[PDB]
């Protein structure tokens, strides 16, 4: 996400002021269009453990209901140019079939009634006896976001996390990890408190260093 | 490529456009041509500082109404003054056609930029210079081999995207797909800007000069008459236009050509005038007696 | 704003290169349209989008 | 009352008073500017007249 | 400094003209604001909903 | 170590691999649509496929559309080298490494890909990039006697905007100097990526010395580039500093010339930034 400055003391970020100038001059030199990069700042909730220093795996309890994890998709289609094609083709030559149709629907009865309906004999007594449609309900979520809420649902820890989804996090009491001093409200490095430096954890172990 | 290999915003002097246009003016409906003398700087920045005229011809432009003698003679008169720079292109005026390069203007323009690879043409139109806006565009091959070699993006990068164009079909095509144009603005002093800007010693010292007061008793007399006529027109438009849909009732009742509109105009018009006129009056009486 | 930007916007609109008025002989069905100029001759002229 | 510590809380509307009124202060700006906004389209009006 | 004051009561009139019709587009546009609220009533709820 | 930050620049990149997600299609359809041979059309879609893949490596789209690539030319091509610093954002330890073929040396391909792989070092270092900033000027120096070359003059950009983003806020009097020595020669278009890249690293200093050096040139150069670079250059370095730079102000907005108004603007911008001033907004 773009910020136009850090929110945690609300003052002004640097990287974002100029790098906002530069970019906005463009028509008159194209290379400054990568300038933009240091106006791009990333939003993840980042623990740290009190005892090595790295980031466990463990749930926050975020109350209902997701503003983000969609990923939607681009794409293209052409293949529906012969499906509209034909569609309209079969409609209409049943038009142009009514006046040979209706001489035709007389003698068809008899042969339904000896032989079967369709693919079997059973339910021939009315033309259609079969009519409705089995779904009709669709609502999908119950609003766009439920604000502070009584249903929770489960968030782990280094997951996208936007700044509307990321107050409705409370960092769990059952589990170790808690918060040397209290939240912050945002996203951003948060040291937690290691409660077991014994007992097994599950660590995610940054990139650069397992390459190294 | 290892350059910016892009067509100069041609900077056109405050001088110059004024001495092409009187040069070409003079010669309509034939066809006039001559230099520009200008100095290059950047990889697409042309100042054209002054302008020469090479003399006419009874065969129009050419590339044989060339003379080396008129332009080389004419440049060691500038040499001994040192107001001479380097030709960086030329002036040439095709009054009986729109803004693009003839036929042999193009071969014309081959020649010259065989000589300076940075030459320019410019075409005038001295006879739609009648408005109040001048019509001036300028233009600078691009080689068949060029096309060839698909180059042409190349010209357009590092500008704004904006180029001009002059009518359809035929002028279009020889424009973007043969030439390539690039805009033209116009270049300034602060002392020159002030040489403009003046008029007469007694422009400055007009507002006592007062008018002869029969032409102020006429400019009385017009006005109220005119509006009795105007207020007439008025009365008609409001006696309906009051049922349903605006646009209908104006097509109706006289609301387009609206004389609401036009009534309150004529009333302000003359209305300004006046309360400068008795201005005017107090002022002389007093002051110079 | 709204009288100051109509004046400036029919200078542009008002410069034009000439626009005729036709009569349609016939078509033809190649997309072309001959088309009688009222003074001039004719000419088979393609057609816009609109038309 | 019912709810004590109202006596911090009356005090931050007062608080927030003295900001917004200043943020309409923003608006007495921009009145001075449509007035020469104005100004200036009524000057560019005759010279699109002209 | 008579054809000035003529003029002066001349554009008093075709300004009051202009006074009333704004009043009278008023009286319109009340109507349809109070229609306006049951179909905004709707468009909160559909929000809500979805 | 901590607050050195380096530890922050490594959780950004976890952070960046775990959850990355492309749009495959968007890419597909921006290359078969913005053909490559156009010069504006390639470099629109480079810019965009930077940001999307940026901060991670990722040259999946380079070699797949290789040929699309291959179309570029000119300073589009100078873009899409450029792209790439973008893209290996952070990884501060292999930051020079990766770009290690671009970089001098190894390469001749093209002095379009010499001179952007300068620029997209600033970029990856940037922030950090003070140990990065020696390397660059050394550059600068050695091409900053002569620039009447065309293969100087492309690679001695790169490294201008290169110094700006690596020696950031810095108040470094070394870039400064060695920067100077590029606009004094008055070089083709290297004289806008010196300016620029001058106030890049002297950000808020609001020196005296600095403020009437930049001033006085504008006056003297002749190349477009240049006269806007530097009234841009002076709002830079005149950031944060309010009442301080008014003197400056007063004075961009009434030359009569269109350029020094043009930075004259965002000298009000950067001097007033982030404070609630009616007098700063009633000037714009």
């Amino acid at each position: 996400t773009i910020q136009l400055e850090n929110a945690d003391t609300g003052t002004l970020d640097t990287k974002s002021v100029v790098g906002l100038v530069m970019f906005s001059q463009f028509w008159y030199w194209f290379p400054l269009a990568h300038f933009l990069s240091l106006s791009f700042t990333p939003t993840t909730v980042i623990g740290i453990r009190g005892s090595d220093q790295a980031i466990p795996k463990f749930q926050m309890n975020c109350y209902a209901k997701e503003d983000a994890f969609s990923y939607p998709r681009m794409y293209e289609e052409a293949s529906g140019k012969e499906v509209e094609k034909v569609a309209t083709a079969v409609l209409s030559t049943t038009a142009r079939a009514k006046a040979r149709a209706k001489k035709t629907k007389k003698e068809k009865g008899p042969n339904e009634e000896e032989k079967k309906k369709e693919h079997e004999e059973k339910e021939k007594e009315r033309e259609t006896n079969k009519k409705g449609i089995k779904e009709t309900k669709e609502n999908d979520e119950e609003f766009y976001k439920n604000k502070y809420s009584s249903k929770p649902y489960k968030v782990d820890n280094m997951t996208r996390i936007l700044p509307q989804q990321s107050r409705y996090i409370s960092f769990i009491k059952d589990d170790r990890f808690v918060p040397v001093r209290k939240f912050k409200g945002n996203n951003g490095v948060v040291v937690l408190r290691d409660r077991e430096p014994k007992e097994p954890v599950a660590l995610i172990e940054t990139v650069r260093q397992m390459k190294d | 490529t290892g350059r910016d290999d892009t067509k100069e915003t041609v900077y056109i002097s405050s001088i110059a456009l004024l001495k092409m246009l009187k040069h070409g003016r003079a010669g309509v409906p034939m066809e006039v041509m001559g230099l520009m003398l200008g100095e290059f700087v950047d990889d697409y920045t042309v100042n054209v500082v002054d302008v020469f005229a090479m003399p006419q011809s009874g065969t129009g432009v050419s590339v044989e109404a060339v003379d080396d003698v008129f332009q080389a003679k004419m440049m060691d008169m500038l040499k001994q003054t040192g107001r001479d720079q380097m030709v960086v292109g030329w002036y040439h005026s095709h009054p009986g056609f729109g803004c693009w390069l003839s036929s042999v203007d193009v071969n014309t323009q081959k020649s010259f930029e065989q000589l300076n690879s940075r030459a320019v043409a410019v075409v005038v139109d001295p006879i739609q210079s009648v408005k109040g806006k001048v019509v001036i565009d300028a233009f600078r091959l691009i080689d068949t081999g060029a096309l060839i070699n698909n180059l042409e993006p190349r010209q357009t990068t590092s500008n704004t995207g904006l180029l001009n164009k002059a009518n359809i079909q035929a002028l279009i095509h020889g424009l973007n797909r043969h030439y390539y144009s690039l805009n033209i603005d116009y270049h300034k002093t602060a002392k020159e800007t002030k040489m403009l800007m003046n008029l007469h010693k007694e422009q400055w010292q007009s507002g006592l000069k007062m008018y002869d007061y029969e032409e102020k008793e006429e400019s009385n007399l017009a006005a109220t008459k005119s509006m009795v006529k105007i207020a007439e027109q008025y009365s008609k438009r409001i006696e309906e236009e009051k049922e349903l849909t605006e646009e209908e009732l104006k097509t109706r009742y006289v609301g387009r050509q609206d004389p609401k509109k036009h009534l309150s105009e004529t009333a302000d018009e003359t209305l300004e005038n006046n309360i400068v006129s008795v201005l005017t009056a107090g002022v002389n009486s007093v002051a110079i007696k | 704003n709204d009288k100051v930007r109509f004046i400036k916007d029919e200078l542009r609109l008002l410069q034009e290169p000439g626009s005729y008025v036709g009569e349609v002989i016939k078509i033809v069905s190649d997309k072309k349209v001959l088309v009688k100029v009222q003074p001039e001759g004719k000419y088979i002229v393609d057609v816009a989008k609109d038309i | 009352n019912n709810n004590s510590a109202l006596s911090n809380v009356n005090s931050d509307i007062y608080f927030k008073l003295k900001k917004l009124e200043k943020e309409y202060e923003l608006l007495t700006l921009q009145e001075d500017y449509i007035k020469d906004e104005q100004r200036h389209l009524k000057r560019e009006l005759k010279r699109a007249q002209e | 400094i008579n054809i000035s004051n003529n003029l002066q009561k001349a554009l008093t009139v075709k300004t009051n003209d202009e006074l009333m019709v704004i009043y009278i587009s008023n009286l319109v546009r009340s109507i349809i604001a109070f229609d306006d609220l049951i179909e905004n009533k709707i468009q909160n709820k559909k929000i809500q909903e979805q | 170590n901590i607050l050195s930050g380096l530890p922050t620049c490594d959780y950004y990149n976890t952070f960046l691999l775990n959850n990355k997600n492309i749009d495959i299609g968007l890419l597909n359809k921006s290359k078969s649509s913005l053909d490559g041979k156009f010069s504006l059309f390639h470099t629109a879609v480079s810019v965009a496929n930077g940001f999307m893949h940026a901060g991670t490596t990722d040259n999946s789209f380079i070699k797949a559309n290789l040929p699309w690539l291959g179309k570029a030319q000119n300073w589009a091509k100078f873009t899409a080298t450029a792209s790439l610093g973008v893209i290996h954002k952070g990884n501060l330890l292999e930051g020079k490494k990766v770009m290690a073929p671009y970089l001098p040396g190894s390469r001749a391909s093209s002095r379009f890909i010499k001179g952007g792989s300068l620029y997209g070092l600033g970029l990856i270092y940037a922030g950090f990039g003070r140990d990065t900033t020696d390397y660059l000027k050394n550059i600068i120096v050695e091409n900053s006697g002569t620039s009447g070359d065309e293969d100087v003059d492309v690679l001695l950009h790169g490294a201008s905007l290169g110094i700006g983003l690596a020696a950031m806020g810095s108040a470094n009097i070394e870039v400064y100097e060695a920067l100077k020595e590029v606009l004094y020669n008055d070089s083709a278009t290297s004289g806008e990526a010196a300016a620029l890249g001058m106030g890049l690293c002297m950000l808020g200093t609001g020196k005296p010395e600095a403020i009437h050096d930049m001033f006085t040139y504008s006056q003297e150069t002749q190349h477009g580039n240049i006269t806007r670079g530097l009234a841009v250059g002076l709002a830079l370095i005149n950031y944060g500093r309010q009442e301080l730079a008014d003197d400056l102000i007063t004075k961009m907005l009434a030359s009569d010339e269109s350029l020094l108004r043009y930075g004259g603007a965002f000298t009000i911008a950067l001097a007033y930034a982030g404070t609630g001033n009616n007098s700063a907004v009633k000037r714009l």
